[PDB]
């Protein structure tokens, strides 16, 4: 997962008020723009390309009626219930499929940077970041069992899958640190990471080239 | 003979045999020690001492093959191959010779399954006779116990006998020992894909041959197993798990003692009742001791083991149990979650419960001195593992069925590389693609399968490649790279437009153009380092 | 199986005289009669194979009768045989000279 930069807030969210509103009442078209221009078309939790997407509350909205037309609380995530049933990872899950969960003790992207938290390694799996204890750790194993980061095998497989594709591009540049000179080299990697800026699964990717 | 007690000390179980024979104590002992002493493992299973195994088969003019000799393993051979290339041919070569050990087990001088003259005998074999020549292992007393099925073609110019002498002697002595004191019994089977058939509902409860001991061997070689049979004798465990035998002894018993009170007060009319009462006392006594006298597991114990074992290795299946519903006695299973008939199970999950449901049956059946009798020993010919299996069972089935029979030998035919996945290279043995029945050794694949992913095992195992080659999308990629290559890695407008046709056709995150994109990338990188060496 | 001289003595003290085995007995020697040394056959059908699409069928024919060639040869003098197409005219003879209305 990304560390989201949050701006500013949307001027419809001032109108609703939580108690007498409900979601069902607002218009979903008015919010997206600013969450598209936060996270760049792609999912908070596990960085798919959105297609088939939702609103989704970070707590919510049953168990946190005050946290309901509050900014913080929003976030694009994948999937969508309303078009097709059996979606399993990120809100959907979150909600269903993930049981009982502490909200408190998992990683909110825009709040937290996940990188100190997961580690994304090339053979496909997400896991704890290398030497974390106690609470640390549990925010880590739990953001991975509750958005099912590596239960969901299509997630699973499509990030070992772009990874893979990668590795003789990561293998062949650091071979050339040698031959060329250092702003020859930090000029390529830059124009790499350049790239994968509007590439899928953009953390797992970072963590192949640096 | 002084010699014939030498090697009988030495460890030899025919001359211990031949001497029990003559004599006709120690030498009993010494026989049923070498048959049912054992010890528990580290893992808790029992390992006998001695075990039993098929150890090597060469066939020669048989069906297809002129001469093919195959080594098999102790535990697990897995035989693969395309279409035609004899698999099966090679099971049912297996199967026959196993009918001779069977047929000598349920009676002195049965006869086995012998050779088809029209369909067995290789078509252009200039000898006009097949040969089909067997070596078993029984322990380091028994090294060797060769075999041969002999059949000569119809026009007869020297007639070519069996050699079946080994297997009768070796059958003779668990026959005999068995006879004198209850012994473990190894267990055959075959189950080929006969074993795919409806379910017939109207379970014929015949009389009472599916409690009998040897019925184990009833039809255990004819490919289908016996599912029915398994049906109606499992209905008659739960029967009899309901309703202790002892308390209708002691109801009985009451009742006699009353009839007798009643006849000694002058009522004759009751005498005829009292001698058939006192009857069906004897019979259930009997029953019982009979019960008693065969040191046999429980009703209930044995009803467990099966039910567990069912549970344990069908995936789909929870529970299985025995209604009375309406009148008649029926089966049910908790299946994905809900509560079913047999006949409303799937093809692919009846005829997976019928296999593991038969081989468990036999084994409780041949097994009854094991605390576990699906620890006991026995061969087992499973034609086409994979038959109706979606793709994750496939990648559990192999496991579950060792777990489940951990002294079985098992020899097994497959299509399937996610079957393959799960298996060691050294327990596989696959014909050569270009074969064609002059190949003398099965051989081991050159890759290591178990771990190895499925793509691999497809293109360097099975010989087929990871994309359909009749489909031209499944070219594109490849003529990509080639266009990439052929224009000094610079994106030409040629490759450009098959670029777009990828993208279009796949999408735009699709594996395929990732891959595409890679290139483009790698290409560049490439380009911009020969730029700067030039300089 | 294929027939052999004493199975005349097959059924002959009961079960003789059968209608359908006539009918079918009957059909195989029409089948085996419609269409000669054994190694001159040999090289006859040597010869074919060497030429084998439209003399396939006429191979197969040979490479049969070539079988029956050896079989005789190898068959035992106790069980010696007429052909069958002489057997068929014998059969055909008796039952035409014997069976009142059928000629
Ligand atoms: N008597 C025979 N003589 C020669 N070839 C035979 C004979 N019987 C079967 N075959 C060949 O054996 C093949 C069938 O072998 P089989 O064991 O069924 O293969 P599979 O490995 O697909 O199970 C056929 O392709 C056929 O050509
Ligand atoms: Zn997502």
């Amino acid at each position: 997962m990304r560390e989201l930069a949050r701006l500013e807030r949307p001027e419809i969210l001032d109108q609703y008020i939580a108690g007498q509103n409900d979601w069902m009442e607002i218009d979903q078209s008015a919010v997206w723009p600013k969450l598209t221009e936060m996270q760049g078309g792609f999912c908070a939790y596990c960085e798919c390309r959105l297609n088939r997407c939702h609103i989704e509350h970070f707590r919510p909205r049953g168990k946190f009626p005050a946290l309901t037309f509050i900014w913080n609380n929003l976030f694009g995530s994948c999937g969508d219930s309303r078009k097709s049933g059996g979606w399993s990872r990120c809100g959907i899950y979150k909600d269903n499929g993930a049981g009982a969960y502490n909200a408190d003790d998992l990683i909110k992207p825009d709040e937290e940077n996940p990188d100190d938290y997961l580690l994304f390694l090339t053979t496909g799996e997400v896991v704890p970041a290398i030497g974390l204890t106690g609470r640390a750790l549990k925010k880590a194993q739990e953001t991975i069992r509750v958005f099912n980061l590596n239960g969901d095998i299509k997630l699973f497989g499509s990030r070992r899958t772009a990874v893979q594709a990668i590795m003789p591009n990561v293998e062949y540049l650091y071979t050339l640190l040698e031959e060329f000179d250092e702003d020859d080299w930090n000029e390529m990697l830059r124009d790499e990471l350049e790239k994968i800026e509007s590439d899928e699964y953009k953390t797992a990717l970072k963590h192949a080239w640096t | 003979t002084k010699q014939y007690e030498r090697k009988a000390k030495g460890g030899n179980l025919l001359s211990a045999f031949e001497l029990y024979q003559r004599n006709s104590g120690e030498w009993f002992e010494m026989c049923r020690d070498y048959i049912q002493d054992g010890h528990v493992d580290e893992s808790g299973i029992f390992r006998p001492d001695n075990a039993f195994y098929l150890r090597r088969l060469t066939l020669k003019d048989f069906r297809r093959f002129s001469l093919l000799e195959i080594k098999l393993e102790e535990d697990l051979t897995v035989i693969i191959g395309n279409n035609g290339k004899g698999k099966t041919s090679i099971l049912y070569a297996i199967a026959k010779t196993l009918s001779w050990f069977v047929a000598n087990i349920l009676k002195e001088g049965g006869s086995g399954q012998r050779l088809s003259e029209m369909t067995d005998i290789k078509n252009d074999a200039e000898d006009r006779y097949s040969d089909v020549s067997s070596t078993f292992f029984f322990g380091k007393g028994l090294k060797s116990v060769p075999i041969r099925l002999s059949r000569s073609a119809l026009g007869t110019a020297e007639r070519r006998d069996s050699e079946v002498k080994p297997a009768k002697d070796l059958a003779d002595i668990w026959r005999v020992i068995n006879e004198v004191n209850t012994i473990n019994l190894p267990t055959f089977a075959l189950y080929n894909v006969e074993r795919s058939q409806p379910f017939n509902r109207n379970i014929k409860d015949n009389t009472g041959r599916r409690e009998e001991r040897f019925d184990a061997y009833s039809q255990t070689l004819g490919g289908a197993g016996r599912f029915d049979h398994f049906v109606e004798w499992y209905i008659y465990l739960h029967k009899r798990t309901v309703s202790d035998i002892s308390s209708s002894i002691k109801e009985l018993e009451q009742q006699v003692n009353d009839l007798q009170r009643t006849v000694d007060g002058g009522m004759v009319s009751v005498k005829s009742l009292l001698e058939q009462m006192k009857f069906k006392l004897s019979e259930a006594i009997e029953r019982n001791d009979a019960a008693v006298s065969s040191r046999v597991l429980t009703e209930s114990v044995q009803k467990s083991i099966v039910e567990k074992a069912i549970c344990s290795v069908v995936p789909s299946i929870s529970n299985i149990w025995v209604e009375m519903i309406t009148g008649s006695d029926l089966v049910k299973v908790t299946n994905d979650g809900h509560d079913v008939t047999i006949d409303q199970l799937s093809d692919g999950q009846r005829v997976f419960l019928s296999l593991v449901a038969d081989l468990a049956r036999r084994m409780v059946m041949l097994n009854p001195l094991l605390e576990n009798p699906l620890e006991g020993r026995g061969i087992v010919l499973i034609d086409e593992i994979e038959l109706h299996l979606h793709p994750k069972w496939q990648q559990e089935v192999i496991l579950n069925l060792r777990s489940a029979f951990p002294n079985i030998q098992f020899i097994i035919t497959t299509h399937s590389p996610i079957v393959l996945s799960t298996i060691e290279k050294r327990c596989i043995r696959e014909f050569e693609p270009n074969d064609d029945g002059d190949q003398s050794f099965l051989d081991s694949p050159d890759m290591q399968t178990k771990g190895s992913e499925n793509a691999q095992i497809l293109e360097q195992v099975m010989n087929v490649h990871s994309t359909p080659p009749g489909i031209a999308e499944s070219h594109w990629l490849g003529n990509f790279e080639l266009l990439l290559l052929d224009n000094s890695g610079e994106l030409d407008n040629h490759s450009q437009v098959l670029y777009d046709q990828i993208k279009a056709h796949f999408g735009i995150d699709s594996i395929e153009l990732k891959k595409a994109d890679s290139l483009i990338r790698i290409n560049k990188m490439k380009n911009k380092l020969n730029k700067i060496r030039a300089e």
